[PDB]
């Protein structure tokens, strides 16, 4: 009636089954998705292309001539 | 749109469930009292902080590394990255004060979020916040010819700065609990009264624009 | 965000390549008839695939493939994955070029400094 | 055009002959139909002007107005049924007839081929207006206001009389048709530089310019609602209609003789717009809103580019309808409140829910909300003014920001906030008050659907 | 305990 | 030290007077309540009066509007600092913009005359 | 301080009257005297299909008919497709060197 | 809001009203309850000492340096309650607090329904007119001799009489019409 | 959302809080019992009491109206009058 | 204290303290609630400005000067630093991007008839 | 009518208020309103909430689910 969820005074509000399950549900799917994609597609941190060391290019390759 | 909408309705849930308290100071421990919104709030918070593999991550780090790779103002490049760490900080500020702390709400507690009209939409957007970045990025037409080739520090900069951001704020907030009031308001005031643009440019312009009409243009 | 900048903003910029004018030195310097680039796609192919001008790179050819496998395979947006690696690679293999060119320049300018310093400036 | 006019004259016999109790409905019902006959002039199937007969003509510029002039007589007679319902049954039939003669005269002035027919009818409209303002004016100062309204117009009027008789001798007929198809090119002498000022000044005065607009704030303040509607909706626009038809001659001088007015108007637009920002009398604020939004018009009838002209024609018809709507709702607050002060009467939406919707739409018409002819008008004058000199956007740009501020302030401090504690309790809204409004805005919505009809002569 | 909610007259 | 400016004024607290009050001051303070209490018990007995339909007037607002729009010109005396400042305001910008618009309009005209202004795809005006 | 003994009676009494006013504000039973479908399927179709039809009537018989009212970016044609109208088979592209 | 403002403020009410602003502006800087309940009983100490100073001059010299210490050690965004002036809900529901003299212009149709409501409303309006005379007379017979006059109004002082000027403190719009 | 107050639920909370203040004996607190003349508390403790109540019921008892919340009952009708509880 | 006699019209209207209705005690039952002004009390000349909406003269925890200096200091430092930036930009070690044909001369809408000076790009 | 928990139930020991209570005590001071602020830490809300706990809420099943899925893919 006037009480759909009894108010509580200085006590931990009682929680409904659904409130807890839906909350764990949304969070757990968040973690399943993060884990699933991390496994299937781990190119979020690494990147799938390795930076070349610009300082290891034989001068020949770069057309650097030998002081004429 | 997906995550910011979530966080605001998440706080809509907290404000309405509490006796219309709109201040983080009097709200606390919503995580145990209301797990459904707290779960939605952290999902949104991590999306805002660009958690890897969530909707923010697919678009946001593309923008970050774009900056780290283009020719740009040095001042702009540095501020945008620390702006990203601050986004983690204030994101941390909300969950620590609003969710992970001893409750400080008024003593009678009457919290209900069971109403389908609360959960359903919050639930539906949460599904969008979790999967939208995945769907939109793959489906859109190839565009912009991104540069995926970066030194690894720049490739992972968005991830680390966000992490370090949370860590720093965790430390700061946790430091707060000590029985030691020593904030000293070093620069909090700028930050707290909005950089003082509101205090000064809102009192001078409306004052020297109306004084001139009544006193000078109208009567003189 | 880089250290190359420090070499130029700090220290000396004489031997640091200008962000622009990268192909500053002769295009053939150090080259025995260097082969020019090769564009696989025909100008028309691109114009018929409505590739954004910017996306008309030397990788335009692997792109058109991706786009092909994205229109075909429509309901499935997760299956044109090999095509994307290819395009990206082509481009990584282009970014690297654009990096090799920059280094080249860098080194050549240093060559200028060393040469014109004692070979051509002291008797 | 003698159906828009003869049937009008006959209204006068009906206001007098009819029963004291039935006088109001016979007059209002019949002029609604008089407006319906007026709509026939809108049937133009070719670009040539409809010259009904020697003296009476209607071209795109006059037609959009003749219909408005006929339309407001019904409304004017509906807005003044309350005040003027305390009269002796012969003071009413005088007020009703006075209102009737205004549109008879105004319909003819807007539908006149000979420019001096304009002058005689032009300056006659002052007689009916001065009586409406002075005889029924509530405040002690209407004797003064009447003097200001008669002298500013009259001192401007005699120069135009001399100028038009002057051109008749120079050209040989004041017939707007011929004067247009004849070579009258002034010669940039010092004298002509005076002729131009003689012809434009009388029109520039009743179209309040920044220099001579003090007559309009004083006149609308103490004028009864019907007089204030007539002054804002049709009377001020008489000056604009005159400037459009008179500058056909004096073609060369306005290229360089306009700068003085143009700058007077654009700076005037800013200052008139701004003083609206802190004026305690609501009728005062609407009047200065009228000066500023009319200062834009004299700055488009002088730049003289096709777009200006129809920007002007769009805005004049649109602002006419909007201003009245604002003056009409101001009166409804004044009659219950019994004071013109803006600060009193706060929170009305809480007690008059709908009038507030009318207030909101009137304000959005007042400021330039986009799917409205009001915005199309300003957008066009703005464009041409920009063409005249790209810098003009700065001044026509301070006005837009100020216009938004005062328009919403009228809504924010009159129709929102906490209710006034206990002014004389505010009786609910009559259906007449609300219709008088609906009759103003429903046409504003309909005209915005097809702006072509009020676009002017230029386009 | 339904309570009467004063409202401006809303017939006009 | 807080420093009141014409804006951001000195708070009640932090105002010297509020702290050192002489017997004289207190008396004055007490009087000012009386004027207000008096005025308060006049409104209240005109507001709470059954059998009243007339408009409570608030003459203090009528003295304000009259002072602000009908008691101005009867108290006008043309001094300096008033006519110098009464001409810089009416003719100052009005002359400023004239040399802003003339110079632009003249620059435009010259360029059009000499053939430089592009006026491309401009088929309207 | 403490309430003045003559103000704890003007609040004593006026509170007593406010309590009666709020009681009187309560509505009696009957107080609001009233002056003498397939669920979503009455919507999905009635409120969506009905509008759709009209729209279609408008888009396929006014817009479509009038010139330049519904214009579309050219369709995309890649190397190897068969244009429906012409039947032309876009020629295959120069082999780009594989395994690059 | 209910009681009337005193003319001048005493020393006490100025001190004791700092104890409120101060402690309440200490719960913005110190949010957690524990830190607060600690850092605040330390505040009282500050006020607790210097409680018995008899030297007024001194007392008004501790007060004037307290309120400057405070002004410079205040929080810019303190915790002001939701429904109090300056709050977040202040005057929010005022758009629904119509002033009750408006049910008098209702159409006889509207008031036709809701009938017992108006049967009790007409009783109260009889109460209001039945006492205006005894009230105003009271207000006057008991008007103060010439001199200090505050805004405090008298109680009833006789049976049947209703506190003078009671029609708008009672019959005041409900706080939250909801 | 939450249920409205009552003149006996706004009285049990007011006595509750005060019974948790250490200085005020929890067995001599009676609603008609003045804070400063009968219970013993000082002036500074009235401010502290009122403030507790302002935080139990979530609203601010203005200064001038709260320099007088002496009886432990005034607090119970003032809170209720401010919240429109006609019981 | 009559407004100064300089003949600008004020007349005898009292020169009431220039304080906005914002800091008028927000709890007291002001007859006119929203103007926070009682009935009879002299209205201020500019009450159309210091009203609860338009302007706010109200004390601020930080002194006004301190505010004006700090705000603008921030603005300036920023603007300046942005300038230090444009002087010293951040750009990766990458040479210029290379577009095919003649930098897409024709497709950038170039004139079909007039061929452009070939711009060639070589490997490595 | 709503009842209210026995006032006695609340006690400062066992909560962070107790440590604040003991120090204020060294100073000789004693705060009298602590017990009121006890239910904050008293029960239900007594457990300390750690930041990893919120960020990692549901991770346990999320990974469990991750395993299951990868498994199905392995099973083909
Ligand atoms: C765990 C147990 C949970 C039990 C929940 C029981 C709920 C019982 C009532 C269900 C009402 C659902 C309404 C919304 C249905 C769609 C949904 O929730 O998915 C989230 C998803 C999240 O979307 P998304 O994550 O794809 O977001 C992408 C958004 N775009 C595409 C724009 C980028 O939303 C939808 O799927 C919308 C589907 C629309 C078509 C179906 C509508 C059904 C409406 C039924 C209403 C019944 C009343
Ligand atoms: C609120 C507004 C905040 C500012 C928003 C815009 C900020 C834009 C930058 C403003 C400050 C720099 C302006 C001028 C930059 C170029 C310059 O300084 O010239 C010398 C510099 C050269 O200085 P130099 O010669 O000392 O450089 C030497 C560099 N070393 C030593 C390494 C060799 O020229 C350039 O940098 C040209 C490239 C940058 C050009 C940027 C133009 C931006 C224009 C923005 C206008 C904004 C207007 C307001 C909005
Ligand atoms: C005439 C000179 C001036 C006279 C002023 C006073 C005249 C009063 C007496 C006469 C009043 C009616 C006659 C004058 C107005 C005539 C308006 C009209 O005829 O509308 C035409 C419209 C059909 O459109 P159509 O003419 O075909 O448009 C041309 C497209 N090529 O017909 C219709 O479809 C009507 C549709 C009605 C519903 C419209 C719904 C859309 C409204 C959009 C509003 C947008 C927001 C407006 C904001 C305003 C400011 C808040
Ligand atoms: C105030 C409102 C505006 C007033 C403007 C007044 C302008 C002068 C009177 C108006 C009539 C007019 O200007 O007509 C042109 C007339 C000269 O015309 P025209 O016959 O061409 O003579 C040129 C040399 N042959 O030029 C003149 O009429 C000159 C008249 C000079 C005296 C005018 C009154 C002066 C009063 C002091
Ligand atoms: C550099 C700025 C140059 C400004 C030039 C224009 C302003 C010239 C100011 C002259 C001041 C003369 C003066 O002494 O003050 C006002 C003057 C005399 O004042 P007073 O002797 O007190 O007697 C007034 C009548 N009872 O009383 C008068 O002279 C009255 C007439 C004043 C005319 C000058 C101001 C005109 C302003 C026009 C504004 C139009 C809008
Ligand atoms: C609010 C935003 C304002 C944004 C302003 C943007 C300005 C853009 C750059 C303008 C200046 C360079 C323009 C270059 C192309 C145009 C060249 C041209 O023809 O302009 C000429 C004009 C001449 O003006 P001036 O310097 O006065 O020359 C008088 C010589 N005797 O050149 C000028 O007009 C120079 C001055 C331009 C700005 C004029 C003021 C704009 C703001 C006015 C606000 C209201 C001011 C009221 C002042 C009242 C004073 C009493
Ligand atoms: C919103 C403001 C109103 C926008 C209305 C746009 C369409 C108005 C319209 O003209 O539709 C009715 C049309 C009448 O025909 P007619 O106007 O002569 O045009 C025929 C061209 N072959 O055709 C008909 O009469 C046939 C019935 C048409 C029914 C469907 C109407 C669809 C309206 C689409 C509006 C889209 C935009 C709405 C949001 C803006
Ligand atoms: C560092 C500097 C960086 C560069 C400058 C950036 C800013 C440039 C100027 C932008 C406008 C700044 C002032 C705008 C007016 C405004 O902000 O209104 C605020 C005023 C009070 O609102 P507020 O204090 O925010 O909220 C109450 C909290 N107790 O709310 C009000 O109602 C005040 C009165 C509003 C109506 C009158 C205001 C004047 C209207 C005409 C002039 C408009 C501004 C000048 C013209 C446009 C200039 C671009
Ligand atoms: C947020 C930052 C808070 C900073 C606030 C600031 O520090 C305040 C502080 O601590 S410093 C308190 C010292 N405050 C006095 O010293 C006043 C003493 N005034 C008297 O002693 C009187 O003479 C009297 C006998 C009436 C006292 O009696 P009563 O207890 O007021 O009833």
């Amino acid at each position: 009636g006037g009480v759909h969820i009894q108010p509580r005074y200085r006590e931990f509000p009682q929680l409904t089954r659904s409130q807890v399950i839906q909350g764990e549900f949304l969070s757990s799917l968040m973690w399943f998705w993060i884990l699933w994609r991390f496994w299937h597609d781990s190119d979020a941190v690494l990147g799938h292309f390795s930076y070349p060391d610009p300082s290891q290019w034989t001068d020949e390759e770069l057309g650097i001539p030998p002081d004429d | 749109a997906f995550f910011k909408a979530m966080l605001f309705m998440c706080s809509g849930s907290i404000i309405h469930s509490l006796a219309d308290e709109q201040d983080i100071r009097k709200m606390g421990n919503i995580t145990k009292i209301m797990p459904f919104t707290s779960s939605c709030l952290v999902i949104g918070s991590l999306a805002l902080t660009g958690m890897p593999f969530l909707t923010g991550f697919y678009s946001k780090d593309l923008i970050i590394e774009a900056i780290n790779t283009c020719n740009t103002n040095a001042w702009a490049l540095l501020i945008t990255l620390i702006a990203t760490s601050m986004t983690a900080m204030y994101s941390m500020r909300i969950i620590y004060f609003v969710t992970m702390t001893k409750p400080r709400f008024p003593p009678l507690i009457s919290i209900n979020e069971n109403d389908p009209d609360l959960m359903n939409p919050i639930k539906r957007l949460a599904f969008g916040s979790i999967f939208a970045g995945f769907v939109i990025s793959y489906n859109i037409p190839p565009t912009s010819i991104p540069v995926l080739t970066m030194p690894w520090f720049l490739k992972t900069t968005a991830l680390i700065i966000s992490v370090l951001g949370f860590l720093i704020a965790l430390e700061l907030n946790n430091l707060t609990m000590k029985l030691s009031m020593n904030k000293a308001n070093p620069y909090s005031s700028f930050s707290t009264l909005l950089g003082f643009f509101p205090s000064i440019i809102h009192r001078i312009t409306p004052m020297k624009s109306l004084n001139l009409s009544l006193k000078t243009s109208l009567t003189l | 965000m880089g250290a190359h900048l420090t070499r130029r903003y700090l220290w000396d910029a004489s031997v640091e390549p200008d962000p622009e004018k990268i192909p500053s030195f002769p295009p053939d310097l150090g080259f025995p008839e260097r082969k020019e680039r090769v564009m696989v796609a025909t100008q028309q192919e691109m114009m018929d695939a409505q590739l954004t001008l910017q996306q008309r790179d030397y990788c335009a050819h692997y792109l058109i493939r991706l786009l092909k496998c994205k229109r075909d395979s429509f309901p499935n947006f997760l299956a044109c994955k090999h095509e994307q690696h290819d395009w990206d690679y082509c481009e990584h293999l282009d970014y690297v070029k654009r990096m090799k060119e920059f280094e080249r320049e860098r080194r050549l300018l240093q060559r200028k400094k060393r040469r014109a310093l004692k070979e051509a400036r002291v008797a | 055009m003698l159906k828009i006019i003869l049937p009008s004259l006959m209204l006068l016999p009906l206001t007098w002959l009819s029963s004291p109790k039935k006088t109001w409905t016979n007059v209002t019902s019949y002029s609604f139909l008089i407006s319906l006959t007026s709509l026939t002039l809108l049937w133009q199937t070719d670009e040539n002007y409809k010259n009904f007969s020697n003296m009476f003509s209607s071209d795109p510029l006059s037609t959009p107005l003749i219909i408005l002039t006929a339309w407001l007589l019904p409304l004017m007679l509906m807005a003044s049924q309350n005040h003027l319902k305390k009269d002796n049954n012969v003071l009413q039939k005088l007020y009703i007839s006075m209102l009737i003669s205004l549109q008879i005269l105004l319909i003819m002035t807007f539908s006149a081929t000979e420019l001096i027919m304009f002058y005689i009818l032009f300056e006659a409209t002052l007689i009916p207006t001065l009586i409406i303002i002075t005889r029924w004016g509530n405040q002690t100062e209407r004797l003064n206001a009447g003097i200001y309204f008669l002298f500013y117009t009259l001192i401007g009027s005699i120069p135009l009389l001399i100028a038009l008789i002057l051109i008749q001798n120079h050209v040989g007929t004041l017939n707007l048709m011929i004067l247009s198809f004849t070579t009258h090119t002034l010669d940039a002498s010092w004298s002509n530089n005076l002729l131009w000022l003689a012809c434009m000044m009388a029109f520039l005065i009743k179209m309040p310019l920044y220099g001579v607009h003090l007559w309009l704030p004083k006149a609308h303040v103490e004028a009864p609602i019907a007089g204030s509607m007539i002054l804002a909706a049709i009377l001020l626009k008489l000056g604009s209609y005159g400037m459009i038809r008179i500058s056909i001659i004096l073609d060369p001088l306005t290229k360089y003789m306009a700068y003085p007015f143009i700058l007077l108007s654009l700076w005037g637009m800013i200052m008139t717009s701004s003083i609206c920002l802190r004026q305690t009398d609501l009728k005062s604020l609407i009047a200065y809103s009228s000066v500023s939004h009319m200062a834009l018009v004299i700055a488009s009838i002088m730049i003289q580019t096709p777009w200006s002209f129809m920007g002007a024609t769009m805005l004049m018809i649109a602002h006419g309808l909007t201003s009245s709507l604002l003056f009409c709702l101001a009166n409804s607050n004044y009659e219950r409140i019994h004071s013109r002060t803006m600060i009193m009467a706060r929170g009305l939406q809480m007690v008059f829910p709908l009038m507030a919707t009318w207030w909101l739409m009137a304000s959005l018409a007042n400021l330039a909300l986009p799917p409205s002819i009001n915005l199309m008008g300003e957008l066009f004058i703005t464009m041409s003014l920009f063409s005249w000199s790209n810098f003009t956007i700065i001044l026509m740009g301070i006005n837009i920001i100020i216009t938004g501020m005062y328009s919403m302030y009228m809504i924010i401090t009159t129709q929102r906030g906490k209710l006034t504690n206990h002014m004389i309790n505010l009786q609910p809204s009559h259906t007449r008050e609300l219709t008088l409004m609906a009759l103003h805005m429903i046409p504003l919505i309909l005209l915005t659907t097809s702006p072509k009809l009020i676009t002017g002569l230029t386009m | 305990k339904r309570l009467f909610v004063v409202k401006p007259s809303l017939y006009y | 030290k807080y420093k009141p400016a014409p804006l951001a004024t000195l708070p009640s607290t932090l105002d010297p007077a509020e702290y050192d009050v002489s017997p004289e001051t207190r008396r004055a303070q007490v009087e000012r309540l009386s004027i207000r209490a008096r005025l308060k018990r006049e409104y209240l007995l005109q507001y709470n009066d059954p059998k009243r339909v007339s408009h409570i007037e608030d003459p203090a607002l009528i003295r304000w509007t009259y002072a602000r729009s009908a008691n101005i010109y009867p108290n006008f005396r043309p001094t300096p600092k008033n006519s110098l400042l009464g001409a810089v305001a009416g003719f100052g910008p009005l002359i400023f913009w004239y040399y802003v618009f003339k110079t632009d309009r003249d620059r435009k005209e010259r360029l059009i005359q000499e053939g430089k202004l592009d006026r491309k795809f401009n088929i309207s005006y | 301080s403490g309430y003045t003994p003559d103000e704890k009676l003007r609040l004593q009494q006026l509170r007593e009257l406010r309590r009666r006013w709020l009681k009187d504000q309560e509505l009696s039973p009957r107080e609001p005297v009233l002056p003498p479908a397939y669920r979503s399927s009455l919507f999905a179709v009635s409120h969506v299909l009905i509008p759709m039809w009209f729209v279609h009537y408008y888009v396929k018989y006014h817009m479509a008919t009038k010139p330049y009212t519904i214009v579309s970016s050219k369709p995309r044609i890649f190397p190897g497709d068969t244009i429906l109208e012409t039947g032309e088979v876009i020629p295959p592209m120069r082999d780009f060197p594989d395994q690059h | 809001a209910f009681c009337a403002p005193p003319a001048y403020l005493t020393h006490q009410q100025k001190v004791l009203r700092l104890y409120k602003r101060a402690l309440r502006h200490l719960e913005s800087w110190c949010i957690h309850r524990d830190k607060y309940r600690y850092f605040a009983c330390l505040m009282r100490a500050r006020f607790e000492e210097h409680k018995n100073e008899k030297d007024m001059m001194r007392a008004t010299q501790l007060l004037r340096e307290a309120e400057e210490e405070f002004w410079q050690n205040q929080h810019p965004q303190p915790y002001i309650f939701p429904d109090s002036p300056g709050g977040t809900s202040f005057e929010r529901y005022e758009c629904y607090k119509v002033p009750e003299w408006c049910l008098d212009y209702w159409h006889p149709s509207e008031k036709a329904m809701y009938p017992d409501y108006f049967s009790k409303r007409e009783q109260w309006k009889k109460l209001r007119m039945e006492s205006w005379d005894r009230e105003v007379k009271q207000l006057q017979e008991e008007t103060s001799p010439d001199g200090i006059m505050t805004e405090a109004l008298p109680p009833a002082r006789r049976e049947g009489d209703l506190p003078p000027l009671w029609w708008h403190i009672v019959t005041r719009p409900r706080e939250r019409p909801t | 959302d939450a249920p409205p107050l009552t003149l006996d639920g706004i009285k049990d909370r007011v006595l509750y809080v005060l019974k948790l203040y250490d200085k005020i004996d929890p067995e001599k607190l009676s609603v008609n019992s003045h804070f400063m003349k009968d219970l013993g508390l000082d002036s500074l403790d009235q401010v502290e009491i009122i403030m507790a109540m302002e935080d139990e019921f979530g609203f601010e008892i203005p200064d001038i109206d709260a320099e007088k919340l002496m009886c432990p009952q005034e607090i119970v009708d003032y809170i209720a009058d401010k919240k429109d509880v006609y019981e | 204290e009559p407004y100064p006699d300089d003949g600008m019209g004020y007349g005898d209207y009292p020169m009431l303290p220039n304080r906005s209705q914002h800091e008028r005690d927000p709890w007291y039952q002001w007859d006119h609630s929203e103007l926070r002004m009682n009935w009879g009390e002299p209205i201020h000349w500019d009450l159309d400005m210091y009203i609860r909406n338009r302007v706010d003269t109200s004390p601020t925890p930080v002194s006004w000067d301190v505010m004006c200096k700090h705000l603008f200091g921030f603005v300036a430092f920023m603007v300046f630093m942005f300038w230090v930036g444009h002087v010293f930009p951040s750009y990766q070690p990458v040479g210029p991007k290379q577009y095919p044909y003649n930098n897409l001369y024709l497709e950038r809408g170039g004139d079909p008839t007039k061929e452009p000076e070939p711009v060639v790009h070589y490997d490595i | 009518k709503m009842e209210l928990p026995d006032y006695r139930q609340w006690k400062i020991e066992g909560t962070p208020l107790e440590t604040v209570q003991k120090k204020l005590a060294a100073r000789g001071l004693r705060d009298p309103w602590a017990r009121n602020e006890a239910w904050r830490y008293m029960g239900g809300f007594a457990g300390n909430i750690t930041f990893p706990s919120v960020i990692l809420k549901g991770f346990k099943w999320g990974f469990a689910a991750f395993v299951v899925a990868l498994g199905a893919e392995y099973f083909l």
